[PDB]
């Protein structure tokens, strides 16, 4: 423990450098096809608020890695600051999923889709995934904020080793419900889009690659992003249903700045 | 603020706005078409045909209803309109597609159709708009191609040096020479398509006779192919 | 049009009874109707009032919770649903059709009238002059407590005409727009407080009982009225 | 024979030709030279009409510079108080492809027309809550492209076939028919005297009649392609066109010739509706281009700009008291400017 | 029937043309003339005009 000196203020750093400028000019493309009708755009705008909030999340996690493991700011602080984070990272690939389960409907289904009233149903849903989301992690917050330790630490959100179950079903209930469902909605959604155009008449061959680098690309990416993180997680609680922690503590918080690193992604793939 | 006759103003026109939108949905869920053709091609026998199967003396524009697999379709043809046509056809730039009945066994009008054709597609107002044409009344061309007596060599001097392409399918088995011959005269209106088309609209070929009963499904397909691919460029897909 | 209306009656104090008004010659569901009713021998007074589409309904103070008012867009009917009769409520209920736009003129048409007979605060105040005055030419006159007119620039007053067997009959929309089927003879002026109207021409259908109207807001007062004769 | 009569037309023809000359001694251009410019005009977006299912193709202001009617190609008409943006009628139409609009002096009637072929007269002020079709007129054989109203009992439509058209309302027969054109009718305006009306066709020819005797006083051909919009002065002595050549033109009657050209070498989009102000120093010209500009009348300077249009601007209207002009497009909202 | 052509050519050809410059003078004299009433040229102060 104590070398995530270096790489998680490097990549929350650039994230808050170039991510929330990216971030803002995807906020407002998306509300300029809210204006006209379009209902992709309340999807994409939920998610680069989602965006904008993890990065205003950021800094204090900054602080928080570069001085060693403490929690300067307060107790309130850690609550306010890991919740917004932590709901963040999943209202990202849940909204991601509608994205993708809405093109794929908008492709497969021509003549059908969506025909009534496209924005009300989108916004509803989208207040019904956040309430869902905040419904989920409410429960962290509802336990003690800080756990000092003996080497310096004064953990935040964070127990090495966990407490005792309680936290650890939560955490695989959050990884197998939080990503691989919505991620799994992603992949068939996207291979589904990619296969209701084979036999079109109208794309032709190079038009049908830009789809398939599409189709296959921002699953893949989204996976790159928030697969270590899920991967540790599910592996240390797994295991818990400190010789383990000392060994993946590095990792884990790589994996962690690697995740947040998907605030450039989402914006870049989605809006340039 | 605003007195009671204002109050009850803005209400008759929130029940206004409430009407409106439920007249579009009807209207967004509801396709329409443009029907052209020249006075030989039996676009009248497809109308009625289709009339029948699925659902005022000088008017200008005759509307049909006919519904597939429960998607409406709206499919207007001219009626009392002159030749010249620069003016008014800028009014169908927002249908779903333009359906294009030409006469394929004629052979004397056909450039003539060509033409039109390639006025319809290179339009500045009818780009983004697609064409499915019905190559009419296949069987008369079946007969006079076995006939003989007509050869389509002397109207198109290129019949000569053209050949069957490896994509065709003559399905029911009939005389190769007439199979030849109408893939030529589709080739004709894919090349006139192809020219220029730039991607932002497609041209569906088909051969039908004004009997067929398959009308409706192919229209209905096609119509599916367009949307698809315009939902395509609007879910920034592509 | 017409709006024949019935369902009236002898009733006991504390009863109930319910008034229905069956329309016929216009769009029923485009028309906000109201409930006007009279004592046997008093003015005009205003009692409920239901929106288009019912989505806007006020009531008087003196019936605000004993009376309820509801419509049927599909029978093409209005209904005013009465509880606990009072000795008060002995009147004839009128059925009134309005509708509200730029331009619109409300309170045109009017019912017959059921008879109903019943055995034994900082709202607009409009006042008539003595409440009674051929060829020659009348001018009754009317105040009110608070000025009429209005930021938008129409003055909310209305002039209404009963003659001796009829239900009123509207003269004068927001005071000086003569109604459809009015005419000429009929004017109004007026400056915000203080209204006229001018007959130029009497004639011997003129006669009868000059009922005004405040339309500024809610309930709406009527004044005593003035007697030809 | 016929070579004889048309070397008698080509004789006439080079006749008015010189006489349109000789009365041609200074350019118009010449006389306002020594005039102020009007400066710069920014004219700002003051209410957004919302509603239309589809693209709008004509609109037409009330006489009491309040009430707006407009026609869209989803088979509505909507009449808007244009000070608080309500809606006082949605109006459904028979047939949805409606491509002219009009709205009656009194008040009491609008008119529209289109494909159909029929001009169809709609009675606002009913004895019932509703609008009814009062009237349809049949008759034209071509697409109903304008339509004005004369008074309560007389309207004028210009149609697709080269005619025009005087009609009595009770009576749906046609009182006086307007030929000459050789090509399609696209706009028509009235004088405001309503005793003289011009019509701009697609010859590229523009044509003053007389309403009363039924015969065309003088005809005016300058441009170099259609005509789609047309407008007269508030003189009664001039009107403006908008053709595909991407020029407006303004015409005299009296002089009988055409005065100044307003054209640049940017455009190139043709003009779609033409209108003038109340002083008719600004001539404010619709564009393909989803722009809408507006020019001194009196010097052929482009002023100013009106670009707030996501699609081309179809129609545009000035009001009688000149407070705004109001500007309709192919993407359903309407501008009231100022 | 090209005669009724030549014939309304004929008519159209035989009417009292003014000077261009007369007819642009009066153009000037109008146009100066209702210079004030014409909120689109010169703007009304914005307590008038009813789109405030």
């Amino acid at each position: 423990s104590g070398l995530d000196s270096v790489l998680p203020p490097s990549l929350y750093a650039l994230v808050f450098t170039l991510g929330l400028p990216a971030n803002l000019l995807a906020l407002w493309a998306a509300w300029l096809q809210v204006r006209k009708g379009r209902e992709l755009g309340v999807y994409l705008l939920n998610l680069s608020l989602s965006d904008l909030l993890l990065i205003c999340a950021l800094p204090p996690w900054t602080d928080y890695y570069l001085r060693r493991d403490v929690w300067g700011y307060g107790p309130g602080a850690c609550r306010l600051f890991g919740f917004v984070f932590y709901t963040n990272l999943y209202v990202g690939a849940a909204f991601l999923s509608c994205v993708s389960a809405d093109r794929y409907l908008a492709v497969a289904h021509p003549l059908r889709f969506p025909g009534a009233r496209p924005i009300r149903s989108a916004a509803a849903v989208s207040a019904l995934i956040w309430m869902l989301e905040l419904a989920a992690n409410a429960p962290p917050l509802l336990g003690e904020a800080i756990h000092r330790d003996r080497y310096n630490h004064t953990f935040c959100y964070e127990s090495y080793p966990l407490s005792g179950r309680g936290a650890a079903l939560a955490n695989v209930g959050r990884v197998l419900a939080g990503f691989l469902l919505p991620w799994g909605v992603m992949m068939l959604c996207y291979a589904g889009l990619l296969r209701a155009l084979r036999g079109s008449a109208s794309c032709e061959q190079r038009e049908r690659r830009r789809v398939r680098r599409l189709a296959l690309g921002l699953p893949c990416v989204a996976l790159l992003c928030y697969g270590p993180y899920h991967a540790l997680l599910l592996l240390r609680s797994l295991v818990f249903l400190c010789a383990l922690e000392e060994r993946l503590f590095p990792a884990y918080h790589a994996s962690l700045a690697l995740a947040t690193l998907n605030c450039l992604a989402d914006p870049a793939l989605y809006c340039l | 603020t605003l007195s009671a006759e204002d109050k009850a103003a803005v209400e008759r026109s929130k029940m206004i706005e409430k009407q409106l939108q439920k007249d579009k949905q009807v209207y967004r869920a509801t396709h329409r078409l443009l029907l052209l053709g020249a006075d030989n091609s039996g676009k009248s026998t497809i109308v009625k045909q289709m009339r029948i199967y699925h659902v005022v003396k000088t008017s200008g524009i005759f509307e049909t209803k006919f519904q597939v697999d429960k998607v409406n379709f709206h499919m207007f043809d001219v009626g009392a309109q002159r030749d010249e046509r620069r003016k008014w056809i800028q009014c169908f730039n927002d249908v779903t597609a333009i359906i294009f009945v030409v006469d394929s066994s004629d052979y004397n009008r056909l450039q003539e159709a060509l033409n039109d054709f390639k006025s319809i597609w290179n339009n500045r107002w009818l780009r983004t708009i697609s064409v499915i044409l019905f190559l009419n009344k296949q069987d008369l061309l079946a007969e006079k191609v076995l006939a003989g007596k007509s050869k389509i060599e002397d109207y198109f001097p290129e019949f000569a040096r053209y050949t069957t392409p490896e994509d065709a399918t003559p399905e029911p088995g009939e005389d190769p020479r007439v199979t030849r011959a109408k893939y030529f005269i589709r080739d004709e209106f894919l090349r006139i398509s192809t020219a220029s088309g730039d991607g932002r609209h497609y041209c569906y070929p088909h051969f039908t006779c004004s009997v067929d009963t398959e009308n409706a499904r192919r229209i209905f397909n096609d119509c599916r192919d367009i949307i698809q691919r315009m939902h395509l460029r609007q879910y920034e897909l592509l | 049009v017409q709006l024949v209306e019935s369902g009236g009656g002898l009733v006991q104090p504390g009863g109930s009874r319910k008034l229905s008004c069956s329309a016929s010659g216009f769009a029923f569901s485009s028309f906000g109707m109201h409930w006007v009713r009279q004592a046997p021998e008093k003015g005009l007074e205003w009692v409920a009032y239901i929106s288009s589409g019912s989505g806007t309904i006020y009531y008087a103070d003196t019936v605000k919770g004993r009376f309820t008012i509801s419509r049927d867009d599909p029978k093409n009917t209005l209904f005013l649903q009465m509880t606990s009769l009072r000795s008060e409520d002995t009147a004839m209920y009128y059925c009134v059709r309005s509708i509200y736009y730029y331009g619109s003129s409300p309170f045109d048409f009017w019912g017959q009238g059921t008879t109903l007979t019943v055995s034994a605060s900082a709202d607009i105040v409009m006042t008539q002059a003595t409440s009674s005055v051929p060829g020659e030419s009348v001018s009754i006159s009317c105040r009110s407590s608070k000025s009429l007119l209005h930021s938008n620039g129409n003055t909310y007053l209305y002039w209404f005409l009963q003659r001796p067997g009829q239900s009123p009959q509207l003269l004068i929309y927001r005071m000086s727009n003569l109604a459809s089927g009015v005419p000429d003879r009929f004017s109004g002026s007026g400056s915000g407080t203080a209204f006229t109207l001018t007959i130029s021409r009497l004639e011997a259908e003129d006669v009868g009982v000059y009922y005004c109207m405040q339309h500024l807001e809610y309930p709406l007062t009527f004044g005593a009225g003035t007697k030809l004769e | 024979e016929l070579d004889q009569l048309r070397q008698e037309a080509e004789q006439l023809k080079n006749q008015i030709r010189d006489a349109r000359k000789a009365c041609a001694d200074a350019t118009l251009s010449q006389i306002t030279n020594n005039i102020d410019p009007v400066g710069r005009i920014q004219m700002r977006t003051r209410r957004t009409l919302r509603g239309h299912l589809a693209k709008i193709y004509a609109m037409h202001w009330g006489t009491d510079s309040r009430l707006l009617v407009s026609a869209s190609q989803d088979g509505k008409l909507i009449i808007w108080d244009s000070y608080t943006t309500n809606k006082v009628h949605a109006i459904p139409l028979r047939s949805s492809w409606v491509m002219t609009c009009a709205y009656a002096p009194s008040g009491n009637y609008v008119a529209c027309g289109g494909l159909d072929n029929i001009c169809s007269i709609y009675n606002l002020k009913t004895r019932e809550g509703n609008v009814r079709v009062s009237r349809e007129l049949a008759g034209h054989t071509g697409y109903l492209s304008c339509c004005r109203f004369l008074d309560d009992n007389q309207i004028v439509t210009s149609s697709g076939d080269t005619t025009c058209a005087l009609w009595d309302i009770e009576t749906g027969q046609q009182t006086t028919t307007f030929t000459g054109h050789t090509g399609d009718v696209m706009s028509l305006s009235l004088a405001p005297d309503t005793r003289l009306f011009v019509s701009g066709a697609c010859d590229a020819s523009a044509k003053l009649w007389d309403v009363r005797e039924g015969m065309c006083r003088q005809t005016f051909t300058g441009h170099e392609s259609d005509i789609n919009a047309i407008c007269f002065f508030p003189n009664g002595n001039a009107f403006a066109t908008g053709s595909d050549d991407a020029t407006c033109r303004l015409f005299d009657l009296r002089a009988d010739q055409e005065l100044m050209t307003y054209s640049h070498d940017n455009i190139i989009c043709g003009i779609t509706s033409v209108s003038f102000s109340k002083s008719g120093r600004l001539l404010l010209a619709g564009y393909d281009d989803f722009n809408c500009n507006v020019w001194d009348a009196l010097k052929a300077d482009r002023a100013g700009v009106l670009a707030g249009h996501d699609n081309r601007v179809s129609c545009l209207g000035v009001t009688d008291d000149g407070m705004a002009v109001a500007t309709g497009s192919w993407d359903s909202f309407l501008k009231i400017w100022n | 029937q090209a005669r009724k052509l030549v014939e309304q050519l004929k008519m159209e050809a035989n009417i009292d043309r003014i000077k261009v410059s007369k007819a642009a003078a009066d153009l000037m004299a109008y146009c100066e003339a209702h210079a004030k009433e014409d909120p689109l040229l010169t703007p009304v102060p914005a307590s008038e005009n009813p789109f405030r």
